[PDB]
């Protein structure tokens, strides 16, 4: 979902990259370091705009992160 | 036996009004002046699509069955008229080995002096029925002339059909992907057509998009 | 407790229709087509199975309403060129504007066969060509100075 | 009068042509494909129409 | 001179959408509003085909104690359309209504019906004390409790 013009719960409602993104996306598993502090959004009235953020909160859930956890790793 | 398609087996290919105008199209149409088989109830191939015509006096011809194996292994189209009402179904029927009329299920429906013309094709999961009814005065052949079959029925079957049979004269020809030029009157009805591969004059009329051409 | 499961083409949700309106530009849809146009009454006779109707070059120009068994002319929502008639800027900043073909309403106004002209005075005298407009009309900047529009003059007439 | 009607009819007819795109109808690229894909299809209709 | 600059175009005043008369409803009344509901050891099933499916009425109706969609969000159902659909219906204890979800476990989820973890559909339940319940007990209803 972390790529220009993607779709899915994050790319619609939580972290959106423009059609005209210009940058690099760099990522790694943190299972060996990271824990229900990490939330994400499931619901919204409409998509957020590219590089928007928000602080209203029911629309959110926690990720199932534990050091036991590949797609379910942090 | 075999007889002539003449200029019959043209139908309205889409749900669109056109008038005083000469429109070119490609669809499964009956090739002009091709041989049609003639029958006075065999299983027949369906191929890409059927043109079927039945000539009448006393309501002899009741309908058809369409599918592949036609004996309960898979779904199979039934189309019937009995006494005063049409019945249409698609079930996994245990049909007879040679069906005739005296004197798992997913879709069901219930409602020579004459000629009744039909075209059948199955495309993109949809069974299409086009037909025409007329009075006639002929025994030995289809009456040489032209008319267009309007669509009547548009069923989202999704059931592969490769063979068919008649339920009780009739005539059968097969549709092909040939280009047709179609002439519409001011009323919006198709009054003539050119099969654009019949002869070099038809190649000319369809290149020039006109039913009539200068020297 | 009573329970129902509805486990999930022929099963579609209820499509909502709007109330119909005529003789206005609208963002229309009928069944499977969409556009911008004017929906209007017509004398056309489509066959009962026909739902759209067509121009000579592929363009829809009529439809049959899916509830109302009468045929609509669809007329394109009106448009035209905006041409600006100006003296040279080393004279004045006044201008007159030609809305092409539209007949003076949809837009000190003068209907012509070239379109609606706005901001130029219709003068009964004819004069030579200074700025051309079309359909015999010209315009010029003349004296209290203004843009004037009139039928042009082909010459002084002479019975020989 | 024929050629100056025929080049117009030819140029109107080139609105129906696909030019290698998914479809020639402009609302039905947009109301089907997301903007990152819809622009790669509409760049075809623009190169064709132009 | 005269110059051409840009174009006049009237813009549309309002949005008009048109479809046929809203006939050929799915007979959800035979599934939600009936006089009789099934014994869970042998639950009822009905085809849904060739129809307008009024999911909107179900979503907005107050008669349900729980309603959920198990692979879709319940607002979309009014625009969605499907190849084939089936209703199932049955009657349960409140502490065993707690087995109606994708991939859940228990005697009903083992031996009296099953939904995939990848199940697609809308699932609903309501109180039936006023309708099903009898002062002696509903012994017409059964669970296939012990099944290998
Ligand atoms: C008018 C009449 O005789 N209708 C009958 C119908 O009742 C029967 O169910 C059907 C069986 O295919 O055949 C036809
Ligand atoms: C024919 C005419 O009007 N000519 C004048 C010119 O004499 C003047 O020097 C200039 C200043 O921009 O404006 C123009
Ligand atoms: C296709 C269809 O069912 N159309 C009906 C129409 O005949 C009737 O006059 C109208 C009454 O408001 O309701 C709608
Ligand atoms: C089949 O068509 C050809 C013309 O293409 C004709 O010569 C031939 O006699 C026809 N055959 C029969 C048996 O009708
Ligand atoms: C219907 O299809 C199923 C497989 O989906 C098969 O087990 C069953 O025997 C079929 N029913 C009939 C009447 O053939
Ligand atoms: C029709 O045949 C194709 C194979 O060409 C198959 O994939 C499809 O499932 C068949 N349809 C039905 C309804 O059996
Ligand atoms: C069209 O139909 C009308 C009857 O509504 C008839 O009078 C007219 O002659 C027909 N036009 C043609 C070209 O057949
Ligand atoms: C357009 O001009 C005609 C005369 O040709 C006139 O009858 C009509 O009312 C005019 N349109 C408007 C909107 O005034
Ligand atoms: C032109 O002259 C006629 C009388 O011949 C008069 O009715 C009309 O209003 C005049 N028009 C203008 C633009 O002066
Ligand atoms: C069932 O009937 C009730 C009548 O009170 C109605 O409110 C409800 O919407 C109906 N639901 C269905 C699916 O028919």
């Amino acid at each position: 979902q972390i790529a220009p013009g993607q779709t899915g719960k994050i790319a619609d409602y939580n972290y959106k990259l423009p059609d005209d993104f210009t940058g690099c996306v760099i990522a790694w598993n943190s299972n060996n370091l990271d824990n229900y502090n990490y939330l994400y959004r499931l619901f919204r009235k409409s998509n957020l705009k590219p590089f928007e953020r928000d602080i209203s909160t029911f629309p959110l859930q926690s990720y199932g992160f534990q050091p036991t956890n590949v797609g379910y790793q942090p | 036996a075999y007889t002539n398609s003449f200029t019959r087996g043209v139908y309205y290919p889409d749900k669109v009004f056109r008038s005083s105008v000469l429109h070119s199209t490609q669809d499964l149409f009956l090739p002009f002046f091709s041989n049609v088989t003639w029958f006075h109830n065999p299983v027949l191939p369906f191929n890409d699509g059927v043109y079927f015509a039945s000539t009448e006096k006393s309501n002899i011809i009741r309908g058809w069955i369409f599918g592949t194996t036609l004996d309960s292994k898979t779904q199979s189209l039934l189309i019937v008229n009995n006494a005063t009402n049409v019945v249409i179904k698609v079930c996994e029927f245990q049909f007879c080995n040679d069906p005739f009329l005296g004197v798992n299920c997913t879709f069901e429906y219930v409602s020579f002096k004459n000629l009744r013309e039909f075209v059948f094709k199955n495309i993109d999961g949809y069974f299409k029925i086009y037909s025409k009814h007329t009075p006639i005065n002929l025994v030995r052949d289809l009456p040489q002339g032209f008319s267009a079959l309007e669509p009547l029925v548009d069923l989202p079957i999704g059931i592969n059909i490769t063979r068919f049979q008649t339920l009780l004269a009739y005539y059968v020809g097969y549709l092909q992907p040939r280009t047709f030029l179609l002439k519409y009157n001011e009323n919006g009805t198709i009054t003539d057509a050119v099969d654009c591969a019949l002869d070099p004059l038809s190649e000319t009329k369809c290149t020039l998009k006109s039913f009539t051409v200068e020297k | 407790y009573r329970v129902v499961v509805l486990s999930f083409a022929t099963v579609c949700g209820p499509k909502k229709s709007t109330n119909l309106v005529k003789n206005k530009c609208v963002n229309f849809n009928f069944n499977g087509l969409t556009g911008t146009g004017v929906l209007t009454e017509s004398n056309k006779k489509f066959l009962p199975f026909q739902q759209f109707g067509r121009d000579i070059a592929d363009t829809t120009d009529a439809v049959r309403d899916p509830q109302t068994l009468e045929i609509l002319d669809i007329t394109p929502c009106s448009f035209g060129g905006v041409s600006v008639i100006t003296p040279g800027t080393n004279t004045s900043n006044q201008v007159a504007v030609l809305y092409q073909d539209v007949n003076c309403t949809e837009v000190n106004v003068f209907q012509t066969r070239a379109g609606c002209l706005i901001g130029a005075e219709h003068v009964n005298n004819s004069y030579e060509c200074d700025i051309p407009i079309g359909a015999g009309i010209c315009a010029s900047y003349q004296t209290s100075q203004s843009i004037i529009a009139y039928t042009m003059s082909l010459g002084a007439e002479n019975s020989v | 009068v024929n050629q100056n009607a025929q080049a117009l009819n030819t140029l109107v007819k080139q609105l129906s042509s696909n030019f290698g795109a998914i479809s020639s109808v402009l609302n039905d690229i947009l109301s089907r494909l997301d903007p990152p894909e819809a622009e790669v299809q509409i760049d075809r209709l623009i190169t064709g129409r132009l | 001179g005269i110059y051409q600059t840009s174009n006049f175009r009237v813009q549309p005043t309002e949005s008009i959408v048109r479809f046929p008369n809203i006939t050929n409803l799915c007979p959800f009344g035979e599934v939600f509003n009936a006089t009789r509901f099934a014994s869970v050891y042998a639950w009822n099933r009905k085809r849904i085909s060739n129809c307008v499916a009024d999911y909107s009425v179900l979503y907005n109706s107050a008669s349900f104690s729980t309603f959920k969609c198990y692979g879709v969000s319940p607002t979309k159902l009014n625009d969605l359309c499907f190849t084939n659909v089936y209703a199932d219906s049955f009657v349960i204890r409140g502490d065993e209504v707690r087995q109606i979800a994708p991939g859940q476990t228990g005697k009903i989820a083992d031996y009296n019906y099953k939904l995939p973890d990848d199940f697609t559909g809308c699932v609903i339940a309501w109180n039936s004390n006023n309708l099903d319940s009898k002062v002696g007990g509903n012994y017409n209803y059964l669970y296939r409790l012990f099944r290998k």
